[PDB]
């Protein structure tokens, strides 16, 4: 997908988010204080809206029939179509 | 005409539009029309182009 | 996945069937005595799956089970070169081998005793199937084990298996030939009771019938049972036909009988094969045509039932499948309907639309044909009520006798009463009384609560 | 460095399985009895210093400690040709010989007593480890060797290295054999307990699965303790071979298990292997697509996990991982993935991502396969419950019987009362009405 610009570019900000999310998880050794709190808030949000993209793109791509591929990603992604039952957006992450 | 059939199989292609674009492979057809009931039945708007596609390379 | 089809074999006589069904598919499709395809059958064209499964990467095994109560017939079976074909988890055979001694109600009970061990076989080849149509039961009528177990089992499979299709290929008493057991129209009473109240569709055979054409028909002076059974191993072979050729129409047991089958009650069903040709008379390839080859069907001598002529019910057919196998020009098709129709060769029922159904279908090519066409004939004639109203006048003759009731007394199903017996009467007579409002414009009320 | 794996072989089963275990592995790598790289093993592709120790730059020494309370075993071990593979500095032996005689509590009281020269041992073996992820426990849960000890060993490594991962080989207890150990219960509510509480992933070996496919499977009538052994040594290689063939993915065995195991309390795993065979039908080569490959692990003959028929509750998988050995096409892969979803083979969690995970791997290049393609399924699934729910059941129904708890109340951590059976019996009721909760989309809101 490197050369999926607007693509690749909504991939790499949700690699971006994740490598936030992962510090967030790293500097909280206990439960999030109010700060990590609202950064898992941002980043849950941030997540679910980069997740519903993504699904908007497959099927936009499903739609131009462009890549079998990213729609095989999508089928590996939503294989007990837990994300298709979510609507393509990641699961909230229940606090 | 040799060239047609060898290259591009013109032949074998109608031959593969009669058995399964026109529907000649009927038991195939039947099935996979069982198997898209469920799909079939559902908003149009909820189908999902991946799905369809492995349901028919899974009646395939 | 296609629509599989469970064999249930029945008894001596139904289990003789079924093996002879076996063989003859196994032939069509180029399968050896052990379930190897042969190298021949390259045709990969057949849908096993309807009513085989593969058992290895090689052995295609038909989902066929052969069900009887004496080991006799059963290690006759599994002392045959067709024993690796079957798989041997899908063969019971009775410790005891004493059969139901042509008693309905024991072989009832004989079920009954087995119900659990039986299910359990039939649920673990259901489980094999990935999308299993529905069950076929080949058996007899007229004896104990075939009829009485017939019935123990389709009770058991309506109670177990409710969502799914019963098709049986129930072998009804000759009614030309005096019975030995005084029994029988007991025995066939109990079986048209459960297929009336337990079975969906009851294929008869007529052991009188079947007889009646191996003599006049096959030309044999002594009809052995194993011509007869090598007729009806035609007649399942030309009724699988269209699952071995798979084409546009009719690719599943179920479409193809849904044309054939108005009312749930109408589910009575005629046959006919064509040709009907001795072995010698394979030499000469006739040119036949699709309007030569119905009306070789239309007669009455070909057809693979003997109905009486009954001079005083109107007796019509209510519908006609032609199954034709072997090169058909469709504009001859089209154009032998037509002269069919103008020639009105067959009267239909006045009540609804009735048509003659023409199937063309391709000749196996694993299997060498030595005729170029080949057809079956499948047809709802009300003259097949005569048939039950024989069996009935039968009944009647023997409860009027109390004809070895005293055997069935002994168990349970006839040891208070018999009313098992005479419901399946009620139910029989008012089903002749609806084929003959059936035969009849009025039919459109008929079976009417305001009737 | 590689992620040092250290092997605890506890009890006579325990100790059982660690020396087959070593044996399968020695085999794999063309490790000589010795320790010593055979002189054919020229490929060095395999990482060794994951699971082993190397003692000179040819021998390879397995990272095993082996671990009995009765000297017997140990000493049928060190008088085996592979005696010398194993270095002597990791293995403890019990002076006394006597065992924990079947009791789970004199088992801890043991391991109580030789906390010193356990604790010395582990912290050598830790030194001779570059990179330690943590250890690696093999044991039974019904002994009192394998159980006691084991659940003694598994608290001190919990009090002495907190911050290590600590993986388990736990064999269970045939559950369709009645047991003569009473106690076994006590001894398994033990173990479960310290499971529970200091181990982070579980995995359930029942040896009831082991005795059931060993005999409808395997074509055994009577089961050896050897070849059940061999089984668990070839499946502990075969879910060792991505270790040892390093690749793009799954190359340490922290990073294989973090993606089964999403809560504390969901760490019950399921095991497929592939290709299965009966030791008969190693004949026919069949060729086996990865779909075909996939649909034979999709037969519950081909998963690694007896579990009962539980009737009442809709047990599902929570998580499938497929590793997958030898030659692959990756579209027959996809065509696997793809016919499984069609034809709904699996069940998944209703509250969360779920798929089957799939993984291809190279083979050893040590070890000659006899098989095109090996595979090895790992699963999270609902009724491995039923195990737990059997052994909840069986614990409920020793306390209600105190059954052999005389021989425990001999022992000080069972002399005055049951009271930590009888609270594992609870957590592990908790943890099978869980798992039933995680086959249903209420898992979502699962301990909310």
């Amino acid at each position: 997908f490197i050369l999926l610009k607007p693509v690749f570019h909504c991939l790499n900000e949700i690699l971006d988010l994740c490598h936030s999310f992962c510090s967030l998880v790293s500097q909280n050794l206990g439960p999030l204080d109010e700060r990590g709190a609202a950064q898992l808030s941002i980043l849950v949000k941030g997540f679910s809206r980069q997740s519903s993209l993504l699904f908007k793109i497959l099927s936009s791509v499903r739609n131009h029939q462009i890549n079998s591929d990213l729609a095989q990603l999508l089928l590996r992604l939503d294989y007990n179509k837990y994300y298709t039952q979510a609507g393509g957006t990641l699961g909230s992450f229940g606090m | 005409l040799d060239v047609l059939n060898k290259k591009y199989s013109l032949l074998d292609h109608m031959q593969a539009m009669r058995r399964y674009l026109l529907l000649g492979q009927g038991d195939f057809i039947r099935h996979l029309m069982d198997l898209l009931k469920p799909e079939l039945v559902r908003p149009a708007t909820t189908l999902y182009q991946h799905n369809l596609t492995g349901i028919l390379e899974t009646a395939v | 996945m296609p629509r599989e089809i469970i064999t249930l074999q029945l008894g001596q006589c139904g289990n003789q069937i079924g093996f002879e069904f076996w063989k003859q598919l196994c032939a069509e499709h180029g399968i050896s005595p052990e379930g190897i395809v042969e190298e021949f059958a390259t045709e990969g064209t057949d849908r096993k799956d309807v009513f085989f499964y593969q058992a290895d990467d090689e052995h295609y095994i038909p989902r066929a089970v052969l069900l009887d109560l004496e080991p006799r017939v059963i290690h006759s079976i599994l002392n045959s070169p067709y024993a690796k074909l079957y798989n041997p988890e899908n063969i019971y055979l009775s410790e005891h081998g004493g059969g139901a001694g042509n008693n309905w109600a024991s072989g009832f009970s004989q079920g009954e005793k087995i119900h659990e061990d039986i299910f359990d076989i039939i649920d673990r080849e259901a489980d094999g199937s990935d999308s299993l149509e529905g069950f076929v039961l080949c058996h007899s009528i007229a004896g104990g084990t075939g009829s009485g177990l017939g019935s123990y089992l389709l009770e058991r499979l309506n109670d177990r298996y409710p969502k799914k299709l019963v098709q049986t290929y129930s072998v009804f008493p000759n009614q030309d030939e005096m019975s030995d057991v005084v029994v029988q129209p007991y025995n066939s009473l109990l079986t048209l009771k459960r297929l009336t109240q337990n079975a969906d569709c009851v294929v008869v055979l007529d052991n009188t019938a079947l007889n009646r054409i191996a003599t006049d028909r096959l030309h044999i002076q002594n009809p052995s049972f194993s011509q007869i059974n090598q007729l009806v191993s035609t007649i399942m072979s030309a009724s699988t036909t269209t699952l071995r050729y798979p084409g546009y129409m009719n690719n599943d047991l179920i479409g193809l009988i849904a044309s054939l089958i108005p009312t749930p009650r109408l589910h009575f069903l005629m046959t006919g094969y064509t040709p009907l040709t001795t072995d010698q008379s394979v030499a000469s390839v006739r040119k036949t045509t699709v309007l030569d080859v119905m009306r070789r069907l239309l007669q009455p001598k070909n057809v693979m039932v003997s109905t009486g002529r009954d001079r005083q019910t109107n007796h019509c057919y209510i519908a006609i499948l032609n199954i034709i196998q072997g090169e058909v020009d469709p504009t001859q098709v089209h154009k032998s309907l037509q002269r069919i129709r103008e020639r009105k060769l067959a009267n239909f029922i006045p009540w609804g639309p009735a048509s003659i159904q023409v199937a063309l279908s391709r000749k196996s090519p694993y299997l060498p044909s030595a005729h170029r066409v080949s057809g079956l004939m499948m047809a709802n004639h009300t003259s097949i009520s005569s048939l039950f109203e024989r069996t009935c006048r039968q009944y009647d003759k023997l409860r009027k006798r109390e004809a070895f009731l005293e055997q069935f007394r002994k168990e349970d199903m006839f040891k208070d009463n018999f009313d098992e017996m005479d419901t399946s009467r009620e139910i029989v007579q008012q089903l002749i009384d609806e084929y003959h409002a059936a035969t009849r414009p009025d039919y459109i009320s008929w079976g009417t609560q305001e009737q």
